[PDB]
DNA sequence: ATCAATATCCACCTGCAGATACTACCAAAAGTGTATTTGGAAACTGCTCCATCAAAAGGCATGTTCAGCTGATTCAGCTGAACATGCCTTTTGATGGAGCAGTTTCCAAATACACTTTTGGTAGTATCTGCAGGTGGATATTGAT
DNA sequence: ATCAATATCCACCTGCAGATACTACCAAAAGTGTATTTGGAAACTGCTCCATCAAAAGGCATGTTCAGCTGAATCAGCTGAACATGCCTTTTGATGGAGCAGTTTCCAAATACACTTTTGGTAGTATCTGCAGGTGGATATTGAT
């Protein structure tokens, strides 16, 4: 392999407008400012907590692919069972 | 080319005896195979404590049954009790 | 020059992504923030594309709900409009603190 | 030669079940009557919520059984609801619930 | 002097449990939301004790049935075995 | 004549009470009512003595900790006061709604 | 004959725990170095709670551990406390903590 | 009359160990030991499923540690993991 | 501010509930030796599907405008905190008996094991159909006036 | 209420992705049938420890009074919604290649007895002591003036 770009900041490909839709879903009429940054923070680390439970499967499995499973388990450990891929 | 089992076709079976004329798509499928996986792991799990802690090495259709009645909410363990002593009391008098 | 009220698109919004299920976050972004994220807790790794669309699936499903408590935290204090000590208050009674 | 299925009257494969509570390290040994009365649970379980969705199906002019029926029948449910109260749906979106203070004039 | 058993658990008493929660000031309608909360509470773990004392085949419902209920609520206690 | 302010003793108590790690419930009228939502699921019990303490340590663990989160919910609302809705909140929060 | 929680430098029973692993239905079978690994967790664990509610007795001007001290060494640590977030010490009260907004008026 | 096992004589080891001169009243010694109980059933059930997940009949150090990085918050895990490293070790190299 | 009521702190005293130390005991681990079973790493290799890229399709960013929401201010009136004590409920302890738990027993049902049938999964090729997304064209809903 | 901008609602309409259809095969299920082991129910019973109650303890029901909190009303300020506008970024389809996963060989490690030794739990008995209450005396806090 000849090089492989650097990732920063990709927090913010959650954007203003992803957020507030989500906030519709959830039954949100008005939004103050602050809420994007707070939302951004608050998703992170529930990526933060899944990802390494997650990575921690995948590691255990001795594989470089992190699968549809190890992320069902991975949410299934924290209480939050998802069903839809073979989970 | 290694197989893999799922309740697809008794999902199936049991969509056409309630409702003959409804299809299901493959990604409810695989959510409907998930829920009895784990349904089937959260009584199996219950029914395992129960034998422990009653220091019994099997598990039979009583650890079944009270795992039901610890797992299932009011009128759907009610009626689980019924299908499940009704498939048990047939099966007994069936060889 | 015609205007809606503050409020009024605001409802068609709720009522239209209440009525829907696609996710709600671009794919591609969200990809790349898993992917930064695993990153930094392990280099060299894969995905596969059904495991970001759980991570997709369950973010947006945990963020919607966790709108709807923080939501109820806003109206609990008289207001419509959702604040950051909404969310910290949901949180706190969640026990994710 | 009758299946155990057939035997108790069932859809859902007693012998599969049967296995499965043997590799899953559950207890020494396993009584015969257990995968007779687990495959039937099973199998009332996912007839109760197939005739739901089935039914949300229907109500939305639908053939097809999708993932957002499954939620529509499971939401819908007060006991479901609670038996998959910390479980998710892929694909299966929320119910439309608006709260009454966010609604216009008075 | 005819009394209701959850009125046996009385304002005072309510009023200590909020106190060691740190609350300061509490509303008259607080006691009666309280009795059925904990009527609620009780109902659930008891009705999964018994459960336990039922398959067991006794008619004592012991500590570790209790252990067992609280745990499988998700409120584990430590101090009464296993 | 000496009279003390409202919420003076209040304070008193609340450090008292966080103190110490008795139970705040009398046990007598508590193993009644333990013993008459038993009773509706089968008759005839008797319960072991430590089997009512277990019980209830739990309930006054439970209930002392929704009041700290019903009282997070009267101080967002900007009150100092618990109301039955501030209990309402935290149950619904907390997934026991 | 000289014990494996000896050998293995712990004070943690492993004889104990490799039974306790055989016949708790975990798997078919059980490797050698798990109960001895799993031994020296448990006795890390302890030996950092009794640390703690030691020191706890110590500054209440006590020698007895009682609850109480275990109460407050486990809620006063954050990586205890995040461990047990979802655990009950019998007769361990709560800390002392109340909301600013609720202090008389200076 | 039937055996009542316990970790009391071995968390009162550690407990001299750690403080020489501090006791621990009953209460607390049944709080310990739920604690390690618990803690136990944890780890395993954890290690349990790894085991069955990857397809493997046993139960290795390897999957207590795993399953010790998945429950224990960061610190603790760290600790736990060069304990249980520290402990595997001297019993190997111990004839 | 002073002043007095009463809560709170701390040093010292002490009885006993609850901790600990000890011996003789026995069932039951836990450990040691030897015969046997097998689980899983390694080594090779078919092949899925993941990373990556070029074109095509639609959502995002940004600035302006002002509607109406939030948060400050004031105020009256309602509602909960504080208060004192004998009634009455709970606590404490003393005593018969329910049932839990420990023991032996014996057989219905469990595991094991081996040829024998059945079937659920796939895989390769084929034809089928429900509905998403496009349209145009009639019926609300919203907000200015 | 009336007029008009724009969202919304169907109804019908073509392509097609995804679903249902078969024919052929097959490895592994699942069943069948018989020999071999045993878990746990069933029955009897000893002794905890539980429900009950008598005598002692001591917390709480009670109504009064008013501090101070809650919620209504009013309003200035400014934040956040709507929408126009300009265009970047994602979505989508297509294609070499890493690593996952399938199969098979081969030994280090774990199960399975049995036999030999010890340790941990109970129990009987007696022994020890940390500290919860109680006292007594100084000092801080709170509330009144
Ligand atoms: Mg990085």
């Amino acid at each position: 392999k000849r090089h492989r770009k650097v990732l920063r900041d990709n927090i913010q490909g959650i954007t203003k407008p992803a957020i507030r839709r989500l906030a519709r879903r959830g039954g949100v009429k008005r939004i103050s400012g602050l809420i994007y940054e707070e939302t951004r923070g608050v998703l992170k680390v529930f990526l933060e907590n899944v990802i390494r439970d997650a990575v921690t499967y995948t590691e255990h499995a001795k594989r470089k692919t992190v699968t549809a499973m190890d992320v069902v388990y991975a949410l299934k450990r924290q209480g939050r069972t998802l069903y839809g891929f073979g989970g | 080319k290694t197989r893999k089992e799922s309740y697809a076709i008794y999902v199936y079976k049991v969509l056409k005896q309630v409702h003959p004329d409804t299809g299901i798509s493959s990604k409810a499928m695989s959510i409907m195979n998930s829920f009895v996986n784990d349904v089937f792991e959260r009584i199996a799990g219950e029914a395992s404590r129960l034998a422990h802690y009653n220091k019994r090495s099997t598990i039979t259709s009583r650890e079944i049954q009270t795992a039901v009645r610890l797992l299932l909410p009011g009128e759907l363990a009610k009626h689980a009790v019924s299908e499940g002593t009704k498939a048990v009391t047939k099966y007994t008098s069936a060889k | 020059p015609h205007r809606y009220r503050p409020g009024t698109v605001a409802l068609r919004e709720i009522r239209r992504y209440q009525k829907s299920t696609e996710l709600l976050i671009r794919k591609l972004p969200f990809q790349r923030l898993v992917r930064e994220i695993a990153q930094d807790f392990k280099t060299d790794l894969r995905f596969q594309s059904s495991a970001v669309m759980a991570l997709q699936e369950a973010s947006e499903a945990y963020l919607v709900a966790l709108f709807e408590d923080t939501n109820l935290c806003a109206i609990h204090a008289k207001r419509v409009t959702i604040m950051p000590k909404d969310i910290q208050l949901a949180r706190r009674i969640r026990g994710e603190r | 030669a009758k299946t155990r299925s057939s035997r108790a009257g069932l859809q859902f494969p007693v012998g599969r079940v049967h296995r499965l509570l043997r590799k899953g390290n559950y207890a020494e040994r396993v009584g015969a009557g257990a995968p007779v009365y687990l495959a039937a649970v099973l199998e009332y379980l996912t007839a109760e919520i197939l005739e739901l969705a089935g039914n949300a199906a229907r109500d939305n002019k639908k053939t097809r059984i999708i993932p957002r029926h499954l939620q529509l029948a499971v939401r819908n449910d007060e006991e479901l609801n609670k038996l998959l109260g910390r479980v998710t749906i892929a694909q299966g979106g929320v119910l439309p619930n608006i709260q009454s203070v966010l609604l216009p004039k008075k």
